[PDB]
């Protein structure tokens, strides 16, 4: 308990809704960045009944995948979205 | 650090000489600055600055795109002048 | 290669010698006591 | 200062100000102009829409009942914080399964 | 169709032959036409009348006389000969030519509603007394020919009867593209639903 | 003399035209080459511009939305030299507002955008909290020994 | 050479450089046939007049919001009507 | 406009045609280069002539 | 009928002459008008009905119930439901 510690400032940063400006630029950018790896997304799969793994990777160029990368892209400005709306509605209630 | 291994790529720097020149440290010369020599700078202009401009315009035609350009003529006329005016207005990398 | 051959004139008409003179007028205000046509004619094979 | 203050509602009308300051409408822009540039509040002024709408203020004296108006004021909002905190933690049932 | 047919047309004036087609005075009336149906006013100058293989026949019949008048008096702002040149236009283009007689009605709809959307983007609270007198037509033919479109909202306009006024509510902000984005991602959804489901069936 | 006469304008504070131009002209035009010579007479007219120019700037700040009509009053300038006098500060590029014309209302506030105005919420909220931060361990240092 | 153009050319090169539509309106109308005799001198001038307008107009309206075009009428020294019908042509465009 | 104001170049040895022809022939370079928005080369060619 | 006009009528007018509701909800005293009107709480004061009175005290009502906060759904309801099944 002691090694570990609790912070004071893990309950400041909950109830603390980020700039604005940052968060206009934030939609802005993630969803117009998967507009480029969407196309190539349909261009992997045109083919798929394809052996070997590698191979579907090697033909249409799927190394990094755009299947995996742009899957990830989805999850991971989905989590700060819904946390987003989540602490500022809390503040605005809370608070007053 | 600890132990080589690859973990990133980084831009090109080495194997392959610097001689260019930025646009950062472009020539203050413009077409503006250019006087004489009207006529032929339209075809240089189309030589150059076009393919870049309307890459579209040489598909449609089917056209091979313009390639070398020889300028010439006694000394004193204007011909490092010109280039350096393709040079801020090309918007594009310079090799000299 | 070689797709386009760009001939520059050298000994000049009246009209390209005007050009670079009014090059002159173009980067700074000039006095009326200047007459840059007086210089067109005496020329005979200079360039810019 | 103290007429907007002692109130939970932070923007006001010229005209309560004119009937409490026994001026007309003239000088209150004026008082309220006044303060701003000593340093004691920082706001605007609005003759279009005729409001003074203040935002920062500078201490108040202690007297025991400006404490009660306080501490009342603090119930309201402690209220929010109560209810809020029950129906966040009840509802998730993925909170760390 | 009258959207590619701009493109078409304008492209078979470049290089045309005569034999076993069409007079070429026709071609040049129907590319005027065609323009108008396809483009916006700010696009009818650059990309129809200044053609420059529609200049070279200028007018030779007609025709083409009572349908150049129209475009240019369109994009000018001048609405005083506009109405009296769509009389000369129904005269003289839609009825003699067989393939408008059977857009007959659809050009007289069309051609109020264009006109009518280039002032509505660019006027706000006018009267329906003042647009009367500039037009050349009378008062109460207007009336009825704005509420034609209002319903299917292509104007997306209003009017007081009361004072005459003729009020502007145009879409063009941040709820326009909400209402795009909306019409879009509603269809995305049905087409997942009946995919989804049928996939999960077999 | 110097002193009063500088610190109206060092300060941002609102001195009305008719005060100025009746107190220091008897004070200025002693003194020679800025008030009382024959081609500095006419930086009388100059002192004008300056004291109204100051008066719009304060007022800038602490305004945000004026009618027209009051404004005349605050410079003492009549309607039509309150408007024009605004007009020409937007070409210097002193101040940014949109002036009504029919003698309406005169805005010296600037387009904002969803962002920004949020951003000031962002922070009053932050020291809020940083106020009972602080608070929480005085009252407790308090509780012990007093 | 002498020609009523001649002294054309002087009054409306005056009348831009002033930036005086009034001084122009007058010329345009004395010299109107002037502009007719020539091709070329025609289709210039007419560009020259509606960007002299455009331009001289931005300027009344640059504080913007609710600005009378009885006042604009005024500056500009031209009838309502023809100002107004400026007024829509350049709204069209888009460009304020 | 240009496509046979350049064949008249071609077609003629430089200017060393009649100075009449040369006239006409800077003439009409000068109105096509003040359509295009140069007037600077327009200028040029209208003085010579 | 009587009652059937009123509920028409809220959302029609804002106020009304007593002379006007009398004719429209038909009635052949002014004793039986504002009655009508009390009965829909709507004030008789001034010589003028006022409809949007009784608009009030409905909304209040179910504001009380707690049927009525869960249908608008808060915004702090949503996010937590959407982060559960993610998750889940
Ligand atoms: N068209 C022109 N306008 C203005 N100056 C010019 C022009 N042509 C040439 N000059 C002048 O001539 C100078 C020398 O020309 P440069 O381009 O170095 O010539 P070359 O390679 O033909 O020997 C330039 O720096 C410039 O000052
Ligand atoms: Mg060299």
């Amino acid at each position: 308990k002691m090694l570990m510690n609790l912070h004071k400032e893990q309950w400041q940063s909950g109830l603390k809704m980020y700039d604005y400006e940052e968060k206009e630029e934030s939609n802005l950018a993630a969803t117009k960045s998967m507009v480029k790896i969407a196309e190539q997304y349909s261009k992997r799969i045109e083919e798929e009944k394809e052996l070997t793994e590698e191979e579907l990777k090697t033909r249409y160029v799927g190394r990094q995948d755009p299947k995996k990368h742009l899957s990830e892209t989805a999850d991971e400005t989905l989590e700060n979205n819904i946390v987003s709306v989540l602490t500022a509605g809390v503040n605005s209630v809370a608070i007053k | 650090r600890h132990s080589n291994a690859l973990v990133d790529i980084l831009p090109p720097d080495s194997d392959s000489s610097i001689s260019v020149m930025g646009e950062n440290e472009k020539p203050d010369v413009t077409y503006a600055d250019v006087g004489g020599l009207d006529m032929q700078k339209q075809e240089i202009r189309e030589a150059v600055e076009l393919p870049l401009v309307q890459a579209d315009l040489y598909e449609q035609i089917g056209i091979d795109p313009p390639r070398g350009v020889l300028l010439y003529g006694p000394p004193g006329t204007g011909k490092t002048m010109l280039v350096k005016a393709v040079a801020n207005s090309t918007k594009a990398a310079f090799i000299r | 290669r070689l797709d386009r051959k760009i001939e520059f004139p050298s000994l000049r008409d009246r009209r390209e010698r005007r050009l670079i003179f009014g090059t002159i007028a173009s980067k700074m205000s000039l006095a009326p006591e200047a007459d840059l046509d007086s210089l067109i004619i005496r020329n005979d094979s200079l360039s810019g | 200062i103290e007429t907007v203050f002692v109130k939970n509602i932070r923007m006001l009308s010229f005209e309560d100000i004119s009937k409490a300051t026994h001026l007309p409408k003239d000088n209150v822009e004026h008082l309220v102009m006044r303060a701003i540039s000593l340093g004691l509040l920082k706001g605007s002024i609005d003759q279009v829409n005729e409001l003074v709408t203040i935002s920062w203020v500078q201490p108040r004296i202690i007297s025991g009942d400006q404490i009660t108006k306080m501490k009342d004021r603090l119930v309201e909002w402690n209220d929010q914080v109560e209810k809020l905190g029950k129906k966040m933690e009840a509802r998730g049932q993925s909170i760390w399964v | 169709n009258f959207k590619e047919a701009a493109k078409l047309l304008v492209d078979s004036l470049a290089t045309f032959t005569s034999i076993e087609l069409t007079s070429y005075e026709s071609i040049a009336t129907y590319a005027s036409v065609t323009g108008l149906f396809t483009l916006e006013r700010t696009d009818l100058k650059s990309k129809v009348i200044d053609s420059p293989e529609l200049l070279s026949l200028i007018s030779t019949t007609a025709a083409l006389q009572s349908i150049s008048s129209l475009t240019i008096s369109l994009y000018a702002s001048d609405y005083a000969s506009y109405f009296p040149y769509l009389l000369e236009t129904y005269a003289n283009v839609l009825i003699p030519c067989k393939y408008l007689n059977r857009h007959a009605d659809f050009f007289v709809r069309e051609m109020r509603r264009k006109v009518y959307a280039q002032l509505l983007e660019s006027y706000k609270t006018l009267s329906l007394k003042s647009m009367a007198s500039a037009f050349g037509v009378s008062v109460a033919f207007l009336d009825n020919d704005l509420g034609k479109f209002i319903p299917n909202k292509q104007l997306n306009c209003v009017i007081d009867r009361v004072n005459g006024i003729v009020e502007t509510n145009r879409p063009d902000n941040k709820n326009a593209q909400y209402h795009l984005l909306v019409k879009q991602g509603d269809g995305l959804l049905t087409k997942l639903q009946k995919y989804g489901a049928a996939v999960r069936l077999t | 003399s110097q002193e009063s006469l500088v610190k109206l304008f060092t300060t941002n504070e609102l001195m009305r035209w008719p005060i100025v131009q009746k107190t220091y002209e008897p004070v200025l035009n002693e003194d020679d080459l800025a008030f009382g010579g024959e081609a500095n007479k006419h930086h009388w007219e100059d002192l004008q511009k300056r004291v109204i120019e100051h008066n719009l700037r304060v007022i800038s700040e602490y305004y945000s939305r004026i009618t027209l009509l009051r404004l005349n009053e605050l410079l003492d300038l009549t309607e039509s030299q309150t408007e024009t006098y605004i007009s020409d500060l937007v070409n210097q590029g002193i101040i940014y507002a949109k002036v009504n014309r029919p003698a309406k209302i005169v805005n010296f506030e600037k387009p904002k955008n969803s962002s920004q105005l949020l951003n000031e919420w962002s922070h009053n909220v932050d020291e809020l909290l940083e106020h009972i931060e602080t608070i929480g361990h005085l009252i407790t240092k308090e509780e012990i020994m007093h | 050479y002498q020609s009523r153009g001649i002294d054309a050319m002087k009054a409306v090169a005056e009348a831009y450089n002033n930036r005086s539509l009034l001084d122009f309106n007058t010329a345009l109308k004395q010299y109107e046939k002037e502009l007719m005799g020539d091709e070329l001198t025609r289709s210039h001038f007419n560009a020259l007049y509606d960007t002299l307008l455009e331009s001289n107009l931005c300027k009344i309206i640059e504080p913007f919001e609710c600005v009378e075009i009885s006042h604009i009428s005024k500056i500009i020294g031209l009838d309502t009507q023809q100002v107004e019908g400026k007024l829509s042509q350049m709204i069209l465009d888009k460009i304020f | 406009s240009k496509a046979s104001l350049t064949a008249a170049r071609t077609a003629a040895n430089s200017i060393y045609c009649p100075t009449q022809t040369v006239a006409e022939l800077d003439l009409m370079s000068g109105i096509l280069h003040c359509e295009d928005k140069d007037y600077k080369t327009a200028f040029s060619y209208f003085f010579e002539s | 009928i009587r009652d059937e006009i009123a509920k028409n009528t809220e959302l029609s007018y804002d106020f009304l002459p007593l002379s006007n509701i009398k004719a429209l909800l038909f009635f052949n005293n002014e004793k039986e008008t504002e009655k009508f009107a009390l009965e829909r709480n709507w004030p008789i004061v001034n010589s003028k009905v006022y409809f949007n009175n009784q608009s009030k005290e409905k909304a209040d009502y179910e504001d009380e119930m707690m049927h009525e906060e869960d249908q608008k759904t808060n915004i702090i309801e949503k996010a937590m439901d959407y982060a559960i099944s993610i998750e889940n």
